[PDB]
């Protein structure tokens, strides 16, 4: 029912800004604040800040109080945050976020108020000097069962989608952590094991898909002649 | 402040119990709520007001609070899929948020060996000057493997990019290499070679330019 | 715009004493069961928050300020069953509309 919607991976030059963005829907937008918190890779959750849908308040953690603009639009129900004078250290996983009201666990408790209930998917910006850098993408052909993929090569910033069949397809299916390699840009595989016997009677494709440099492939994987 | 222990571990079947410690006050004075994160997740809600499960979430997941160590605690129990980050919260004040965040390790889980694939490179990136060698590792456990190259019968160090082992959400873990070439490279040996070894053994694939 | 909630029930603000101390407004205390009131922000362990009674009919709209939004909830009063004693909250946009004390 309620869903809190994000937007799209971005990659940023240092000094310019985001304004990042998340849809509500599934309850009364401008009963509940929407809240802003980000996670640096490898390190904790950290609260950047709130706004309240039903008039222009809004509130922010003593380090981001500088930087930071959080407005809400409840004409689409979309809250916003931007960001001002992005920093190396800006590259993060930014979530938004909302409580909840819920009849309680026992006859006894009554209508408790549980804070971040619901939590978008979460948006990786990535805060660099580099150029984003769209992925090449390969098929890994087949040579009782068959091992086929696609390998997603040279790209930047994080993150990669992959699904198969336009995700029709699950079982067997493993996409593989990216390897950053030495260059400094992003290798990744997905690969689907297979019946042999369907090689010739099924078709594959992977469907690839870079946000930040708003890529998407399709790529059929068929074995090769022999 | 609220202080976690960046980790905890806990073996199958176990309870653990993860603290949360204020530097600034008494844990009387606010609520504690207590989150969840699967890897490549979002947060999940556990916890809140101290020792309340939302809807949906089991009796193995318990909150605490010991004012004489000025330090709440989340205890699950059963210990398993629980496998995770978790993270402590409370407010600051009519209008402030204060996170923790502790790692979650369990340990002692079955062992198992890596399945292993190696491709050579496709007819589309030949035609356009590059090679790459794809060799792929996974549903191992524990987490730590090493992977090493060979072109015919030698081995080959440059070219070579590994990944570190991480957990898929079957819990086992898994890698990627690539070894990579010129067209030129990859046509003028007779066959290339993927060894990788996890538990005192070792399988090797090898692809050959035919 | 600014949304406007009309609220026909108390506004409570309660803190704990299972049973918490609330106060209605020129503030009126008394003891309430949790089960009860409901949440109208995030529950406080150690100072006070405002609550709702159970039983509560409300609406909403949209207006240019508090002024033109008393309009709206006027005409809703009469077109309802509804009276009372009125009061605006600028900090919740909340007006109330009861007929306590009587
Ligand atoms: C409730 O709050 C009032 C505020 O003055 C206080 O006098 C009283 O002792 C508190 N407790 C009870 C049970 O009324």
């Amino acid at each position: 029912e309620v869903q809190l919607v994000q937007s799209g991976a971005e990659v940023k030059k240092p000094g310019a800004s985001m304004k990042i963005s998340c849809k509500a829907s599934g309850y009364t937008f401008t009963d509940y604040s929407l809240h802003w918190v980000r996670q640096t890779p490898g390190k904790g959750l950290e609260w950047m800040g709130r706004v309240d849908p039903e008039d222009g308040e809004s509130h922010y953690a003593q380090k981001f109080q500088d930087r930071v603009t959080i407005t809400a639009d409840t004409s689409t129900d979309t809250a916003y945050m931007e960001v001002r004078s992005l920093r190396s250290e800006d590259t993060a996983m930014y979530y938004c976020a909302t409580d909840h009201r819920e009849d309680g666990p026992t006859y006894f408790s009554g209508v408790q108020w549980v804070p971040f209930r619901f939590w978008g998917q979460g948006v990786l910006v990535t805060v660099s000097s580099a150029s984003t850098k769209g992925p090449s993408v390969f098929p890994l052909a087949p040579s009782g069962t068959a091992a086929l993929g696609c390998l997603v090569k040279d790209y930047f910033p994080e993150p990669v989608t992959v699904s198969w069949n336009s995700g029709a397809l699950t079982s067997g299916v493993h996409t593989f952590p990216a390897v950053l390699q030495s260059s400094g840009l992003y290798s990744l595989s997905s690969v689907v094991t297979v019946p042999s016997s369907s090689l010739g009677t099924q078709t594959y494709i992977c469907n690839v898909n870079h946000k930040p440099s708003n890529t998407k492939v399709d790529k059929r994987v068929e074995p090769k002649s022999c | 402040v609220f202080t976690q222990p960046h980790s905890v571990s806990g073996s199958p079947g176990q309870t653990v119990t993860i603290s949360c410690t204020r530097s600034s006050g008494s844990i009387d004075s606010e609520y504690v709520q207590w989150y969840q994160q699967r890897p490549g997740s979002a947060p999940t809600t556990l916890i809140y007001k101290d020792n309340q499960r939302p809807s949906g979430v089991p009796d193995r997941f318990s909150g605490s609070i010991d004012s004489s160590s000025n330090s709440a605690s989340l205890a699950i129990s059963g210990l398993k899929e629980d496998e995770a980050d978790y993270y402590c919260q409370s407010p600051d004040g009519r209008y402030n948020r204060v996170f923790g965040g502790t790692r979650l390790t369990v340990l002692g889980q079955p062992k198992a060996a890596p399945s292993v694939t190696l491709f050579p490179p496709s007819s589309e990136e030949l035609q356009a000057n590059k090679a790459t060698l794809v060799c792929l590792i996974s549903d191992f456990y524990p987490g730590a493997v090493t992977v090493a190259w060979k072109a015919d019968s030698s081995p080959v160090k440059a070219g070579v990019e590994t990944t570190t082992p991480s957990k898929q959400s079957n819990n086992k873990y898994a890698a990627s290499s690539y070894l990579s070439l010129t067209p030129e490279q990859w046509k003028s040996h007779r066959s290339y070679s993927c060894q990788v070894t996890h538990e005192g053994s070792t399988v090797e694939k090898t692809v050959a330019p035919t | 715009m600014t949304t406007f909630k009309l609220a026909a029930c108390v506004t409570l603000e309660c803190r704990q004493v299972e049973i918490k101390n609330c106060s209605f407004n020129q503030k009126v205390y008394a003891l309430f069961y949790r089960l009860d009131i409901v949440p109208l922000e995030e529950e406080r362990k150690g100072n006070s928050s405002k609550y709702r009674l159970i039983n509560c009919q409300t609406t909403t709209t949209e207006a240019v300020d508090a002024a033109t939004a008393a309009k709206v909830f006027k005409q809703y009063a009469n077109d309802n069953g509804i009276d009372g004693e009125w009061t605006y909250d600028d900090a919740t946009k909340t007006f109330t509309v009861t007929e306590g004390l009587e």
